[PDB]
């Protein structure tokens, strides 16, 4: 069973600026990472598939690398509702496995 | 547009069985991907719990294969979860989602439910 | 044996080349394009085809552009269901490049192509 592992955990940031979050697996997983985006209302939306690919609505502001066990996603601004918990997850093999998760803060 | 709204009993007595229904609009079970069912802990750790394809094939995670059941209802266009025997540790908000899959890009979860907060209370509560 | 390169290809936007003397389609889908293409009911369908049964890349759509009521090349961004309007007798092909109305009886055929990077092989 593959894991990954989301750092930094809960990092905090200003009203407009970018930001790098990571997520990488104990084995080796080809590009086969999603980016989950869950409101603190509890509504969760699909950013990003195949460590890339933005998915229907997601603004450009996001983006998306890495590859072989390392992997990002950066954004441009978070003006304004950037705010909640970001996950990821892998599907080279079942079972699929999510992030420790990473919540953003406001300052 | 595709919708899925969630129901069931938002809390369970230990022992017992936890059944959780995911109602889908706008597109058919039966017409293509894959139909999801995950939680997500206080601890914030979300764990992939299992599926059902159009075809009807299960394929659960391995760590809770031998007590749930992943079965749907073709006539009214909706799958459940039931997690049998539950315990403290199955408190968890659990979600239904569509999946769909490229030979390319793979897996990737596209249309989510709202989500169904369950605790497994030993209280009383009124059906 | 054509190849295509599909780093050349803009966002979305429909190249034609040419492969065995029938045109080949080739889109470049946006995201919303993916979804729309993707969340369609198969009882709206008389040739039932989930887009992924129908493409290997859901950001490439690649299929023969040949009207398969009549042979007619079917007309780009046209058409009442956002892709493909055949001018012969009027068949509606959608982002997926499945026939929605008229006579056409089959969706745009998808001849085998493989990928290379940035660059796909129809043939
Ligand atoms: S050939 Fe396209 S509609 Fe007749």
């Amino acid at each position: 069973d593959i894991e990954l592992t989301q750092t930094p955990v809960s990092l905090a940031a200003s009203l407009g600026d970018r930001v790098t979050i990571s997520c990488r697996a104990s084995q080796d997983i080809n590009n086969f990472l999603n980016w989950y985006q869950q409101k603190p209302d509890g509504t969760i939306k699909l950013l990003i598939y195949y460590t890339s690919r933005l998915h229907a609505g997601v603004p450009s502001r996001f983006s998306g690398s890495g590859s072989g066990t390392d992997y990002s996603l950066t954004i441009s601004n978070l003006e304004p509702e950037d705010i909640a918990t970001y996950f990821c997850q892998h599907h080279i093999k079942f079972p699929w496995t999510f992030g420790a998760g990473t919540k953003l803060e406001i300052k | 547009e595709v919708k899925l709204q969630e129901s069931g009993a938002g809390l369970v007595q230990p022992s017992q069985s936890l059944s959780l229904t995911c109602s889908v609009t706008g597109y058919s079970i039966t017409s293509g991907y894959y139909w999801n069912w995950i939680r997500l802990f206080p601890g914030n750790k979300l764990e992939w719990v299992g599926y059902i394809s159009n075809v009807g094939d299960n394929n659960y995670n391995p760590s809770l294969k031998d007590r749930l059941s992943i079965t749907r209802d073709t006539s009214k266009n909706q799958f459940f979860l039931k997690l049998n025997s539950v315990t403290t540790e199955d408190t968890a908000t659990y979600y239904c989602a569509r999946s769909e899959y490229y030979s390319v890009t793979g897996y990737a979860m596209d249309y989510w439910g709202q989500g169904t907060t369950v605790t497994v209370s030993s209280a009383w509560r009124h059906p | 044996k054509v190849e295509v390169n599909l780093a050349a290809i803009p966002l979305g936007k429909n190249v034609v080349v040419k492969w065995q003397g029938k045109p080949v389609f080739i889109r470049h889908r946006t995201p919303h394009e993916i979804q729309e293409a993707n969340s369609v009911d198969m009882s709206a369908l008389k040739d039932p085809q989930t887009d992924a049964d129908r493409v290997k890349d859901p950001q490439w759509l690649i299929m023969l552009g040949i009207c398969t009521h009549l042979g007619c090349v079917p007309i780009g961004e046209a058409g009442d269901f956002g892709g493909w309007f055949c001018p012969c007798h009027g068949s509606h092909y959608d982002i997926s490049g499945r026939i929605r109305k008229g006579p056409a009886p089959l969706n745009l055929e998808i001849p085998a192509y493989e990928f290379d990077g940035d660059k796909v092989i129809v043939g």
